[PDB]
RNA sequence: AAUUACCGAAUCUUUGAACGCAAACGGCGCAUGGGAGAAGCUCGUGUCAUCCCCGUGCAUGCCAUAUUCUCAGUGUCGA
RNA sequence: AAGAAGACCCUGUUGAGUUUGACUCCAGUCUGGCUCUGUGCGGCGACAUCUGAGGCUCGGAACGUUGCUUCACUUAUCGAAUGAAGAGACCAAUGGGUUGCGUAGUCUUCGGGCUAUGCACCGUCUAGGUUUGGGAGUCCCCUGUGGGUACCCAACCGUGCUGUAAACUGAACCAACGGGAUUGCAGUUCCGGAGUCUUGUUUCGAGACAUCUGCCAGAUGGGGAGUUUGGCUG
RNA sequence: GAUGCAUCCAAGUGGUGUAUAUCGCAAACUGAUUUCUGCCCAGUGCUCUGAAUGUCAACGUGACGAGAUUCACCGACGCG
RNA sequence: CACGAGUUGUUCGGAAACUGAGCACAACGUUAUAUCGUUUUGUUAGGAAAGUGAAGGUGUGUCGGCGG
RNA sequence: CCAAAGAAGGUGUUAGCCCAUUGAGCCAUAAACCUGAGCGCCUCAUGAAUAAGCGAGUAGCACUGUUUGGGAAUGCAGUGUCAAGUUGGCAGGUAUUUGUCUGCCAAAGUUAAAUACAGAGUAGGAAGACCGAUAGCGAACAAGUAGCGUGAGCGA
RNA sequence: AGACCUGAGUGUGGCAGGACUACCCGCCGAACUUAAGCAUAUUACUCAGCGGAGGAAAAGAAAACAACCGUGAUUCUCUCAGUGAGCGGCGAGCGAAGAGGGAACGAACUCGUUGCCGAAUCGGGUCUUACAAGGCCUUGAGUUGUGGCACAAAUAUCAU
């Protein structure tokens, strides 16, 4: 079917052509290991669902009911950010601890300039194989990007160890991922012919050397 | 917030990251149908200043137009009468191209209502662009007060008649005063006021 | 004025092929992976005449390489080829006539017929009768091999074309004067309506370039330029010489530095 | 139960955008409801094969939707 | 005499058919530029910075950028074919892989990278041909007949290869069989028989050109359109 | 010699000769056979070479000027 | 002209129910505009247009053979 | 004799009083409409007592074409090229480059009335210094009828 | 295994197609004719053609006029004005705008953006006499953003 046909070349263009940096970093993710270790740690801070919500909000309005005088929060429990808008703004405001950005947004310009704004304000931040499984973290179908802006006194070493392990990667490496462009990458057939050529012609000058 | 980036990057379209974005993209339009249904805008952040919202009873359909001028449909080229309509390649449509798009999908859907458009990506031979189109019949839109007017019949078929921001830009709408004073209301309304001979009871 | 009749050809309608009666395209079998690998074995059925076209045609049974069925194709006899003949079309089938062989297994100076100007277009070069190519060279390095082309004009197709041996069925035709109105009337009855033609000064000068005069004359050259619009393009188009051709016919067409 | 006038309740053949498929054919279907059935079986009553009659659904496109229906992809992942 | 507001001739600032070296143009054709339009290796210039060494001319790099151009390539594109029916590799890089480890530099946010350069992985199986090791089984019925044994491994080539090398008309499908589980035999199964893999393209040819697409520009252009083709005058 | 020639068409992945492939297709002239078909390329057509071979656009390149403007160079068929 | 009548089919002709020169619905493309183009050289459409079903497994109905 | 009625139709000749008309008023009503945003009940809503931005293949500009009274270009279209937002941008009807002033803030959307009905319809009404059966609509009448043409149409 | 991205099949609930077309909106678009000829011009941004609505349509809340002592969305009327504007083989011809007197007018609002919030949002079931602008439930949609508050007619809003 022409859908199944136009995917897959889709995917052969993008690495035939010349990748600028700006998207070529999206290819280079973090690794298997603190991609699993930082999905769990969204995991735990989940958003509350509409059942959970609504149950606290419920028991809010009893303590209210019962002295109107008093004052009781309706704050939420300490959880992840989620959104596109509102991680944005814990990244301007400077309140994210650690960003997680997900690789396959499209449209990409929706998060292709995230990782330049988290480094413009020194903010950590990773770039993870999948926003399906950034989602399923966070309990939804996808996810565009999530920030973290406060833990738990028992995951405060869990979120250092991360902030080391992404900042090796990403922040760190802000030279190399700022200069270093992508694609221009064979076809196995074509590789093949390239070897099998070169082996053909290896020793054919070999007559023109002096020595 | 996040507007202000999208934004942003969509005014650099020159630059070497998006020039690829688009390269790739219209490479793929290229090898799709002229109509085209889409679940999300490809640009959201210019369908919602378009009035595109993220609810029920929204759809973006994007609508493929062929480049270049308008070449006159006469036969072998012949033209008849003053040698100042002769023309056969050189006159150009007074309808932009715009909206054409949205009238090309309005007349094929019926069921809908175009909102408006914007464009996403050109070619050597090909210009497209997304049109927001909005269901009458749907609970959502029948009961937001911020888009319940396109339900009334008034608004039917408004892409038909140069009402979208497209059509106004073709009529000279986007300008007032003496830029704009024999084409308003209307070119026919000016003509019509200017040339109706008055014939006053008493003179 | 009106429509020349050379234009009004290109709208078709009353102009197109004949085609009732026809048994088809005439083509070699599919290049498929039993002809770039081995060969395939056909036996010739028939020899049969399809109006319209003057060389023999042949009805080849094969195998079905891949299901339990027959394919009898139809392809140009070349002469010689009878009715239970086995046919070899492949990689490795032997120089004989009727088989069909990769031009690059195929000696200098064999005459082939039926060949592939392109790998896989299943024949279209010497297809008329009593037509051949003769095999000038092959060349290795770059995979292609040369032939001179019934009008004599020298061409070069990639090595992976097929050619059939032999030339096609049906020679000296021509040689036989038709003798009558009524003979050229049945021969274009199986082609087209072609036939008979009214000279291009015998008619008004509303519908040709070369018509009216008090006298039957074409009052300016007959040799027209290239650029010529349709309607303006008619007599010797673009002609490079005129008149009776002493010392050699020189191939006709156009130049290629190849 | 006069006859007029007006209008809330009804009827409304074959068609036609005409839309099950066609058409100088009052033609021919696939589902699902019925009806009549002097053959056959049953005790003139029941039931009823083939045949016949009637109702409803059945064009294409688009939108929404699925107690969250059934699927496809060398798309991206994850086991 | 009738039949028709002379058909000949002239006039009108009335036409129309046709022609062309009329006037003014339009399709078509061709041509240039831009664009479509990508990668890498060179060559020849221009500019910039600095220098010649003779007498404004001429010659140098070395860092950059760029106007043309050679060659290699492939993903845009174009041309064919096919029921998109068997591509390439395994034969191994100037390859990919932090969903590997070293060495030497050079950086670091101290977490780890970047440049070269090794090793190891991805990653591998074969018809046939030639010649190196190894082990291992003619018998029944009557001179005849029937059944059966003359193998595996390794290296090299080869490259996916069970049939034809003068042709005269055949049949072939919906698997046997062997393993692994659940003496032999039979159920439900996978496995192979029928090799595996995919930085991915249906295949072939061409290929960043081509008129391939649009735009701008110029020639040509009764093929076609519109119009005109004075006046005086025995 | 098919990415062809002729050519329809307002336009496309459009159409015809072409279900074809030089013994073919398309365009002209003459007009059975026989015997022949002389001279002329100055003119007008058609057709084929110069790499500076003059001129002819747009685009490009540089320069004076505050800039519009202007100037110089480059520039293909075609004509010569 | 007026009034009143007449046309009877399992097998005759047509249709149900064939293909031909051809047409052009869908699909796709084009056009400011579909009222345009393609649509038989085995044949629509960048094209996922088959609702039909060998054999099995699993129940029912008409048989068969075996032993009890 | 009536007249708050003289009003024009009908009736066998010219009718205020022969008939019907011509007025207060009476009766009946789906919803909708109007009425301290009419007036109760339940339900649901609801009023009063510190910095940042503001619409991009868009506006411009070039070429071509068209349109305009718009004239070194009034709008628009195609292609090429394509911004600003650090007193920014647009308009200020002779092109350019400067620097002062004035007005306004494009490139998203809705909106009643006053206006049209130049060969339309529905339900009603009021008329005319108009025509008066070769007139006035083609049609005062079984008129878009009879009839004609293959047809588009023509048409008493 | 499964997910979600893209794309299909079917069931369920709907909508489009045609008619009308005087007026109105969008495109396309002549020629006769006038110029005592004719090509620019004129007829005319008209007829014919193709689309699309409504009781009207379109327009409409200043990137507007002006240059004043200033006016203040749109539409229409008289006038400006057949113009000492302008366009035009500067020929034939063509040709508006601001201001002023009036008609109308309760005339103004919504989104995007920016800040502060953030699923408070939407559908679908079900209940209340109720396909409630209501309660409860709902992964169904939606965080690739639905809604809320404040942006010069403004100067807090949010609980009581
Ligand atoms: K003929
Ligand atoms: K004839
Ligand atoms: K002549
Ligand atoms: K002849
Ligand atoms: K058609
Ligand atoms: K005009
Ligand atoms: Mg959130
Ligand atoms: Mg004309
Ligand atoms: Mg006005
Ligand atoms: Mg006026
Ligand atoms: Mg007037
Ligand atoms: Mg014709
Ligand atoms: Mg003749
Ligand atoms: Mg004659
Ligand atoms: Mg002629
Ligand atoms: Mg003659
Ligand atoms: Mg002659
Ligand atoms: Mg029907
Ligand atoms: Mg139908
Ligand atoms: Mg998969
Ligand atoms: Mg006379
Ligand atoms: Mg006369
Ligand atoms: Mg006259
Ligand atoms: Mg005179
Ligand atoms: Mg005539
Ligand atoms: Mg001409
Ligand atoms: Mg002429
Ligand atoms: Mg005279
Ligand atoms: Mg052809
Ligand atoms: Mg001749
Ligand atoms: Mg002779
Ligand atoms: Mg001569
Ligand atoms: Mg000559
Ligand atoms: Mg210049
Ligand atoms: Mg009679
Ligand atoms: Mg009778
Ligand atoms: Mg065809
Ligand atoms: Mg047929
Ligand atoms: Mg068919
Ligand atoms: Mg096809
Ligand atoms: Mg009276
Ligand atoms: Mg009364
Ligand atoms: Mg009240
Ligand atoms: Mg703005
Ligand atoms: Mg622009
Ligand atoms: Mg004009
Ligand atoms: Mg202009
Ligand atoms: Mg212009
Ligand atoms: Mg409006
Ligand atoms: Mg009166
Ligand atoms: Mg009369
Ligand atoms: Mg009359
Ligand atoms: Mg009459
Ligand atoms: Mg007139
Ligand atoms: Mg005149
Ligand atoms: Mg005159
Ligand atoms: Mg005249
Ligand atoms: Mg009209
Ligand atoms: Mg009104
Ligand atoms: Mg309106
Ligand atoms: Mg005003
Ligand atoms: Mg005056
Ligand atoms: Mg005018
Ligand atoms: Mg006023
Ligand atoms: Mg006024
Ligand atoms: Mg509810
Ligand atoms: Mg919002
Ligand atoms: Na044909
Ligand atoms: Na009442």
């Amino acid at each position: 079917p022409t859908f199944v046909t136009m995917q897959r070349k889709k995917r052969v263009l993008q690495r035939r052509l010349k990748v600028p940096p700006a998207l070529n970093q999206f290819t280079k993710v973090l690794d298997r290991a603190s991609r699993n270790e930082a999905l769990k740690l969204i995991k735990k801070y989940a958003p509350e669902t509409r059942k959970a919500r609504r149950e606290r909000l419920q028991k809010v309005a009893e303590e209210k009911k019962k002295d109107p005088k008093k004052t009781v929060s309706t704050k939420a429990p300490l959880a992840v950010v989620t959104g596109l808008q509102e991680v944005t703004r814990a990244i301007e405001k400077k309140q994210a601890r650690m960003v997680v950005i997900a690789n396959n947004v499209d449209p990409v310009e929706l998060v292709l300039w995230m990782p330049n704004l988290c480094r413009a304000n020194k903010i950590p931040y990773a770039i993870v194989k999948d926003m399906a499984r950034l989602g399923d973290a966070i309990g939804r179908k996808t996810a565009t990007c999530v920030a973290l802006t406060d833990v738990n006194a028992e995951d405060e070493a869990t979120l250092k160890n991360l902030i080391r392990s992404v900042n090796a990667r990403f922040l760190s490496r802000s030279d190399v991922i700022r200069r270093q462009w992508g694609g221009l990458q064979l076809s196995l057939r074509s590789r093949a012919e390239l070897r099998k050529k070169h082996a053909r012609n290896a020793g054919v000058d070999a007559a023109a050397i002096i020595q | 917030g996040a507007f202000m980036y999208l934004n942003e990057l969509w005014k650099k379209k020159s630059s070497d990251v998006m020039r690829f974005i688009q390269r790739i993209r219209s490479w793929e339009f290229r090898h799709q149908h002229t109509v085209v249904r889409l679940r999300r805008p490809t640009r959201p952040e210019k369908a919602r200043m378009l009035g595109y919202k993220t609810k029920q009873g929204f759809c973006v359909f994007r609508v493929r137009v062929r480049r270049g001028g308008r070449k006159r449909p006469v036969h072998k080229g012949i033209t008849y009468g003053k040698p100042k309509t002769s023309g056969v390649l050189g006159m150009k449509l007074n309808k932009n191209n715009q909206a054409v798009a949205e009238q090309r999908l309005g007349k094929r859907f019926g069921n809908l209502r175009v909102l408006n458009s914007y464009w996403v990506n050109m070619d050597s031979t090909f210009k497209w662009y997304e049109v927001i189109a909005v269901d009458p019949m749907c609970k959502t839109i029948r009961r937001d007060p911020r888009i319940n007017w396109i339900v009334n019949s008034v608004h039917k078929h408004r892409e038909q008649r140069g009402l979208t921001s497209a059509g106004r830009k073709h009529r000279g709408l986007r300008h007032k005063g003496h830029k704009a004073s024999k084409l308003r209301p209307s070119y026919r309304a000016a003509w019509r006021r200017n040339n109706r001979i008055v014939f006053l009871r008493k003179r | 004025g009106k429509t020349v009749l050379s234009c009004r050809k290109g709208n078709g309608s009353v102009y197109q092929v004949h085609g009732h009666k026809r048994l088809g395209p005439a083509k070699l079998r599919i290049l498929d992976y039993a002809e770039r690998h081995g060969y395939m074995r056909g036996v010739v059925k028939s020899i049969e005449h399809e109006a319209g076209r003057g060389a023999a045609l042949a009805r080849v049974e094969f195998r079905h390489p891949y299901k339990f069925r027959r394919v009898k194709e139809l392809m140009v006899a070349p002469e010689g080829m009878f009715t239970g003949q086995s046919v070899f079309c492949g990689q490795k089938a032997p120089l004989a006539i009727g088989n069909v062989l990769p031009l690059g297994q195929i000696t200098e100076g064999c005459i082939v017929c039926n060949v592939e100007a392109k790998p896989g277009d299943r024949g279209t070069l010497a297809r008329a009768s009593g037509d051949y190519c003769i095999i000038i060279s092959h060349n290795h390095e770059t995979g292609r091999t040369r032939l001179k082309l019934p009008s004599g004009q020298k061409k070069s197709v990639p090595s992976t074309s097929r050619a059939m041996i032999g030339i096609i069925s049906g020679g000296g035709r021509i040689e036989k004067p038709v003798l009558k109105a009524g003979n050229s009337f049945y021969r274009f009855r199986g082609k087209r309506n072609c036939w008979p033609k009214v000279r291009g000064v015998a008619r008004n000068p509303v519908e040709h370039p070369h018509g009216g005069g008090n006298h039957q004359h074409i009052g300016h050259p007959s040799t027209v330029s290239r650029h010529s619009p349709p309607g303006q393009k008619v007599g010797l188009i673009a002609a490079r010489r005129t008149g009776r051709i002493r010392g050699g016919k020189a191939v006709k067409g156009a130049w290629h530095p190849e």
